[PDB]
């Protein structure tokens, strides 16, 4: 009668030759093997964004664009006024390494470096530009750029910071300032205090003020170590240091 | 003592038959009416 | 003074950009103001020595 | 075709990628990078725009 | 000591039959209706 | 000592598989809508 | 000072976000203000060592 | 002393594979617009 | 004390809703106020063992 | 007090309709008021045994 149980356990071992713990172990082994076999050797490049000028003198060095394998290289062309100057026609040497995605009416260019260590060159005629503008490109560099802005010498056919402060961007040339008892931030940029809050100041006045819909305020003012703030009908005094 | 394997063999495909029956799953029938 | 950085590096050609914003491409044998004579251009790791003992390299932010 | 939303999926486990988006009101397109296989999964990504 | 090769063969079939399952992945499907 | 050559052969087949899985690279895509 | 959280981490490169909503990326050989020199990067278990004896990780609730 | 010939032969096959690819170089492309 | 109920438990992660509705998801290595550290989470049998010698379990009608 | 009738019985769970209209379902580990603790649930012959010496079954006329 134990022959049936022996047949059951032998049949179970023949049907499943592995323990479940062995199954999960080899699954982790497969995950590690996949991770190593599709790991990327070498130091990866740093993704960046660049803006340069186009030198149209007859003795300048042409600009070189750093590329990556299978990654987007987007170029945006502007004039000296910064206005978008769209692209009429273009040409690329050796497209076996580089694919071009070009909207008909745009200055936007999308390049993918298909070959590993082969570098190329390109020329572009704009809609009003007399002299065509050319670039040289090389993939596999230590830094890679996502958006490359190119400001040209010629005029195109087409031609404050407090809004971005109210959005949340601090102005440059500043340092963080510690305050006591204040749900606000202050920045000194060019001997002018920019303070972002949601409160209302009373005593020293402001040069300018900008308020948002959700209740945030931005104040531009001179130097003042002391502030009086009216919140919910009551006045609170606070101090700040330069 | 060779009778174990013929005891082992026949229930193997018998167990393999019914172990497929826990695998099937049918989509439900959904409709409207007016 | 004026400090250059390596923008693009291949064997044979080196691309430099100074602190003034002016950029150029050069070979192993070249003369550059502020650095002198380029003794060595190394293809690996982006390091270029000059005669005045200075090393040109990628920036910390441009890496 | 008229949506304001991106609905993507990751095919592999850790392969990095990128894209560029030309918006309806944006002259300058915006390029974003994507990486799967991290310690947290972004169930949704909301993006404030200065423009 | 020669019974290992019997137990060597079957697990290789057992290893292969599920490691192919951990390669494919179905596409997400978006449904649109008014 | 032919097992070393056998090992080298199977690892060489695996290495050819890996290098032919590394060789290919597809292209970028465009999506335009109004 | 400023608490940095690892947001993304690959072999080689790491991605940090500070206390004040600042995003940044770093490599193995780099200098970080307030922390000094990144000695080694452990992509396993989200671990970053700096020269000031500090370890950067993901957040406990944001993990 | 007889190992030179097979060490020649794989070098023959590899270099002939290289010299086929050293010759060709594809044409440039041009795209218009308005 | 605020009592957490296992709304969802998988291998690796677990989901707890508190007495007042505090909804959260916990991994194996974390902390819990009123129970200390998280040491062992059992995906089978519906039990989470903490450092304070206590077990979070499915309730009778929360099942 | 409250009695129950076996409405639906599966292995594992059970369904009991109360005398006052309390229809519910229950598991093996339960604290049933008026009956206490269930030591075993048997789908054979429709018997539910309790620690209070009480056994719940079908009705005689509803059988």
């Amino acid at each position: 009668e134990v022959i049936d149980k022996k047949a059951f356990k032998d049949m179970t071992r023949n049907l499943y030759p592995l323990n479940p713990e062995q199954v999960v172990k080899l699954k982790q082994i497969y995950e590690t093997s996949e991770y190593a076999k599709a790991a990327t050797p070498g130091t990866p490049p740093k993704p960046t964004a660049t803006s340069q000028f186009v030198n149209l003198s007859p003795g300048s060095t042409p600009p070189v664009i750093r590329l990556s394998q299978g990654f987007v290289s987007s170029l945006v062309f502007l004039d000296s006024t910064g206005a978008p100057w769209p692209i009429a026609a273009y040409d690329l040497g050796d497209p076996s390494s580089f694919n071009i995605q070009w909207d008909k009416t745009s200055n936007t260019l999308m390049i993918q470096a298909t070959k590993l260590y082969n570098y190329g060159n390109l020329a572009v005629r704009l809609r009003g530009l007399n002299t065509p503008v050319m670039l040289t490109l090389i993939p596999g560099q230590k830094a890679v750029d996502y958006r490359v802005d190119l400001r040209v010498q010629g005029y195109g056919p087409n031609a404050d910071l407090l809004l971005h402060v109210l959005e949340g961007v601090p102005p440059p040339g500043s340092r963080r300032l510690v305050v006591s008892g204040g749900d606000a931030r202050a920045w000194l940029s060019n001997e002018k205090m920019y303070v972002r809050t949601n409160l209302t100041i009373l005593s020293p006045g402001w040069l300018a003020s900008m308020t948002s819909a959700d209740g945030t305020h931005a104040y531009e003012m001179q130097k003042s170590p002391v502030l009086l703030v009216s919140w919910h009908g009551k006045v609170m005094q606070l101090k700040v240091e330069g | 003592q060779q009778e174990i394997q013929q005891r082992t063999s026949d229930m193997l495909t018998a167990a393999t038959q019914l172990v497929q029956d826990w695998k099937q799953v049918e989509t439900q029938v959904y409709t409207e009416g007016t | 003074r004026i400090i250059y950085y390596i923008q693009a590096v291949i064997p044979g050609r080196a691309w430099l950009i100074g602190s003034n914003g002016s950029t150029l491409t050069v070979r192993e044998g070249s003369k550059i103001p502020g650095y002198g004579m380029v003794k060595l251009i190394d293809s690996l790791q982006g390091r270029i020595l000059t005669s005045s003992g200075q090393v040109i390299k990628f920036s910390q932010e441009d890496s």
